[PDB]
């Protein structure tokens, strides 16, 4: 799917099987997590190698207008195992969304730092959380409308983002003359 | 020094290093209509 | 006015289409005053750690489905920090904002009575014994009512007398919400802390029981999604706890 | 220089407000700060976005030419077309933009060695070298002791080896308001011609050449150059190039990949 | 001037013949101000619950016994709510008054050094690998020093080098003072917070080292009591938290 | 820059004053001056504590890298990872301090000399040398010809043989308020990994190459870099280090002796 | 001269090598209650 449109879509059902299980979960670190490495912030983000701040990510719903359900996105800090249970990703920053009329819910990780700089690249001693989501409620929809919908993440840095130290992207390369 | 010019044109002058001035409004609120982030957006 | 958005601690519920919230008995949850005070120490008071939002595990309503209910504050045990105080704390004040979510198209029916009773106390079927604590309180799932006459050492889950021994229908008088699906697809009740005792300990103690009792039944055609499932979100506020000692394992 | 936004207390709240809420038909960013949805204390931010202006980002040396010319046909001069398009390094950067004004200072670095030959005894005295920009239009050398090489108007430079490198500014000597990096147009008015931004590219030749007559055994030079823009103006962001280039007189390009495959949707490195 | 109180939560230590306290470095432990904060969220402050004394294991000064060492915070894991806390939190702060214990008769005659040794580094006796982080810390015991060379994967216990590739008796620079049995029979050291930035993990991070080595050999006649026990206590002052996630099972 | 006190006048004293008596249980440093005890005059000292500030201790160059690399594989260039605990002398003076803040002034010395082979007849122009430092996490060179040798972004610097020793100043480049010299912590945490400073240690790399291309025979160049710090601040002092470093990375080290053997306690050499 | 910045930047400048500053009383005198030499110390 990397080479399609199938990237970007984050498909739902409605159903009974699995409902226990994560949705999706990934690396809150920008710098070097393949979900989010190559956007827009990402690219930005590879010219330095120091970054500071905080990131906000949205949801939209892509489904018939007559689906409704509820979901739970939670942002758990570093220092612990990832969370496999909806009990463990209820204790950290979560968030309930309500799909409706709005179909947008904003997720905002409060820069939970140590320090007051991070590294792009990846080391132990700075890393961030990471993202989960889980099934507050199924969705239910009405006979005649289509079971399956898709829902597709925006991610954008903040008013207190900085970068400091400057280097090259490591995303380029020149094997010969051109 | 950092202010003097021994140089009378104007491209034989330093580059302008100490400059801070942003607009993200451009981009991040091309709407005509104002949204108030209280208020519902419709 | 339909509308509105919550946000208490790290968590934040929007909702679309709803009713105004209901206060209960027009008082909203306070701290206790230096006045009405009883103890000698100084209280801990988490804020943000023992006071958000934590969803239960949710249920299906079929069309048969009789009804369901919970029993708090013990059902918020070994969730957060807010159980893990309890048993290190011998005592507690706290208030809970309860929301229920139940969502479905404009081809579905039904309506669903969502009332908190404080202090209710539940007979045996047996009227010459009595039931052990599992029957009441499980900590895990809804314990759910029966639509007949049951028999042995068990709670009396007939949905006629809701097991304690009252009309069903007169439960309004306690503060409630309803859910009709062409309406509305959730409820949101605010509860302050009522007990005759400033403080009480609180495992051995019920305050409060949550019932969800369906007067309309579910129905639909062919074609329709089956699968209605229905989410419970209870919040504590102002959460106050005095004394501390050795973990109580249970 | 100022710093960022602080952050504001905040505290417990039941409302109708719903900061979280938003449409994102729209085509507006939201501007949700941590303080809207979380409870947060007071700390005062002294960071500041010094280094991310884009003055202090192209404010940077960076290589733009490569070339060999030795002393002993036509291999004793180098010929060089004026362009951004052949290092990889610098192109990825300048095209951020599709339009930018900006004024280069240019700085070249010469190096010789002698070639590997059987008899390699010899004694010669320093080196020096000529560079000349030609402007468009202007005629081009065809000999190393060709007339072109009195530069009666045109400018040049001459720099003896072991002194530091020769430095030039130049200004903005675009026929239009600004560099077009990017032109979505053919060069004659029936739509033929060539397709791409090689037709708004006008710049000049340079030429680098041996003053010193003759060596008694084959000497051979090489030259690099590198530009660094100042006084810069930029507009109409653009997204970076995901596919490595091709060629340097198109953007053709081959299908690559977004992002590098995980073993699944919920898989945690 | 010998007497002295000190009050701190529900615990109380009452000494009789004691020296003045010496502060770390002439500063009182206080909390973080917003200017030189980084972090983004609302500290968690306890104030009773962590902040208390907890009196540690005790240990017999022998003869022969050549000192022993603890690696603080972790030894302050798993007792209260202070070890609770660093469990589900990723990021702490927090202040120390160390006070140690040690009662002879007159008939007895020692001496005993108490330094606390910041970001304390200790070298393993085999140059060319290194030792387990049992070693180092172990949380229940005090681990001893010895008089003499020792090999394997272990760190260089020697008295004469204390571990840290340094002279014993130029560790009088940090804050430190004498335990004199003819003079004194209780220290008391207040220590504050230490560390490069504002706030750091606790568990993977030592800042400090209690090291108490006798100096003057224990000697005493027949008949006198040969138990001579010592016995440390800490409180932990200030303690400060930001983070909250699920707890941390180590 | 103020003298150090002065002493005042004494005479005999007979009272219930003692000054000399204290105890050293309590951890304070005795304050008595000479007059206290003994009968002294008034003298007028003019000596100054001028050069044992820490600023001026720390103001001189020291030697921190030396490698070779060689004009004719992966000898041609030179890779360092930038680190202070490589060299003794500048070591022990640096680890008497837990935490400092200091901008270095860096300086480099380059020689070359000539191989001694069978055949050494040849006539070479002036040599040139580049010095490259990588940001973390930047692209690393593979060959002397690589594409990363262009510095669009990184830094660079050209010295030509012959000319003054290059110099350059670098601000305070750490993420943490201080450089921690020690640190007491694992990397991971889980209480694993690599147990000292090196976690702490994020410096970049440094590449230093040969500009020119080839030469008839063999020639190699050694490069010594020298540190000043300037601008310092220091906290928490440390006891000296005893006993003679083994290894770079760690702080391991070997039982050593106190102090110089005597013939007995009452001896006076 | 010696007090002329020829560099904008703050780090392109001189140490500063003619500074006296000292506290002894941090190490020498950590105690929290004040001693008297002439006084009896307990
Ligand atoms: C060698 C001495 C004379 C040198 C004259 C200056 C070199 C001419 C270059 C002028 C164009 C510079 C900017 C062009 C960049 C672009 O084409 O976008
Ligand atoms: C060669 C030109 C570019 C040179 C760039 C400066 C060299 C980089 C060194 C930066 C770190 C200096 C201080 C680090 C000392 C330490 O690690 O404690």
């Amino acid at each position: 799917k990397t080479k399609s449109m199938e990237a970007y879509q984050i498909a739902v059902g409605t159903g009974n099987t699995d409902k226990t299980k994560p949705i999706f979960s990934f690396q809150m670190d920008p710098g070097y997590s393949s979900v989010l490495k190559r956007t827009l912030l990402g690219e930005m983000l590879n010219y330095y190698a120091h970054w500071s701040g905080s990131v906000k990510l949205t949801f939209l719903f892509c489904g018939s207008a007559m689906a409704t359900g509820k979901l739970l996105i939670s942002y758990s800090p570093p220092g612990a195992s990832v969370p496999s249970s909806r009990k463990d990703a209820m204790l950290g920053t979560h968030i309930i969304w309500d799909i409706g009329l709005q179909s947008s819910c904003v997720l905002c990780v409060p820069w939970i730092s140590q320090s007051h700089y991070r590294m792009v690249q990846q080391d132990p001693y700075t890393s961030a959380g990471y993202i989960t989501c889980w099934y507050q409620t199924n969705i239910v929809v009405p006979p005649g409308a289509p079971t399956s919908c898709d829902v597709l993440c925006f991610a954008s840095a903040c008013n207190d983002f900085s970068v400091r130290l400057l280097r090259d992207t490591p995303f380029m390369a020149q094997p010969g003359k051109l | 020094y950092t202010n003097i010019n021994f140089y009378k044109d104007a491209a034989s002058s330093a580059s302008n290093r100490q400059e801070l001035q942003q607009d993200p409004g451009k981009f991040t609120d091309p709407v005509k209509d104002l949204m108030v982030k209280t208020l519902p957006a419709l | 006015d339909r509308v509105r958005s919550m946000t208490l601690g790290n968590s934040t519920i929007t909702t679309q289409e709803s009713a105004n919230v209901v206060v209960g008995y027009g008082e909203w949850p306070s701290y206790l005053s230096d006045k009405e005070a009883t103890a000698e120490d100084q209280p801990t008071q988490p804020d943000v750690a023992t006071c958000r939002f934590y969803t239960l595990e949710s249920v299906q309503w079929e069309k048969s489905s009789p009804g369901w209910w919970w029993k708090f504050p013990e059902a918020l045990k070994n969730m957060g920090l807010f159980g893990q105080n309890m048993h290190y704390h011998y005592l507690g004040r706290a208030g809970y904002t309860i929301h229920v979510q139940c969502n479905a198209s404009k081809f579905h029916q039904g309506c669903l009575l969502v009332v908190c009773v404080p202090e209710a106390e539940m007979g045996c079927a047996d009227t010459s014994t009595t039931f052990p604590a599992t029957e009441l309180t499980t900590e895990e799932e809804p314990h759910v009512f029966t639509s007949d006459s049951i028999t042995g050492k068990k709670v009396q889950a007939a949905v006629c007398n809701a097991g304690m021994g009252v009309g069903v229908g007169n439960l309004t008088i306690f503060p409630h919400q309803w859910i009709n699906l062409r309406t509305n697809n959730s409820a949101t009740i605010v509860m302050p802390y009522i007990n005759s005792v400033p403080m009480d300990n609180m495992f051995r103690h019920y305050n409060f029981t949550l019932m969800i009792i369906p007067f309309a039944p579910l129905n639909f055609n062919e074609g329709a999604t089956a699968y209605v499932p229905v989410t419970v979100t209870i919040a504590p506020m102002y959460a106050e706890y005095n004394g501390l000692r050795l973990a109580s394992t249970q | 220089d100022r710093t960022v936004a602080n952050t504001q207390p905040s505290g417990p709240s039941n409302s109708k407000e719903i900061p979280a809420l938003t449409a994102v038909e729209t085509g507006h960013t939201s501007q949700v700060d941590p303080s809207d949805t979380l409870q947060t204390r007071h700390v005062v931010n002294f960071h500041s976005r010094s280094e991310s202006t884009v003055e202090n980002f192209m404010g940077r040396a960076a290589c733009v030419f490569m070339d060999q010319y030795k002393l002993n046909s036509t291999d004793n001069f180098a010929v060089w077309t004026i362009n951004v398009r052949e290092m990889a390094q610098l192109r990825r950067k300048c095209e951020l933009f599709t339009y930018m004004r900006f004024d280069i200072e240019m700085t070249m670095v010469i190096t010789s060695c002698q070639d590997q030959g059987t008899q390699l005894e010899q004694d010669m005295p320093v080196l020096t070298h000529q560079i000349m920009y030609v402007p468009p239009g202007g005629p081009i050398p065809a000999k190393v002791d060709s007339y072109e090489w009195q530069t009666s108007t045109n400018p040049s430079v001459f720099w003896t080896e072991g002194n530091a490198p020769a430095r030039m500014s130049i200004p903005f000597i675009s026929v239009g308001n600004a560099y077009s990096l990017f032109y979505d147009g053919w060069s004659h008015f029936t739509q033929d011609g060539t397709y791409g931004y090689t037709t708004l590219n006008a710049m000049g030749k340079l030429f680098v050449r041996h003053v010193n007559k003759s060596s008694p055994h084959q000497i051979t030079s090489t030259i690099r150059v590198y530009f660094k823009p100042k006084h810069i103006k930029a507009w109409v962001p653009r997204p970076p190039r995901l596919c490595p280039y091709i060629n340097k007189g198109d953007v053709n390009f081959v299908v690559t990949e977004v992002t590098d495959a995980r073993k699944s949707i919920t898989d945690t490195p």
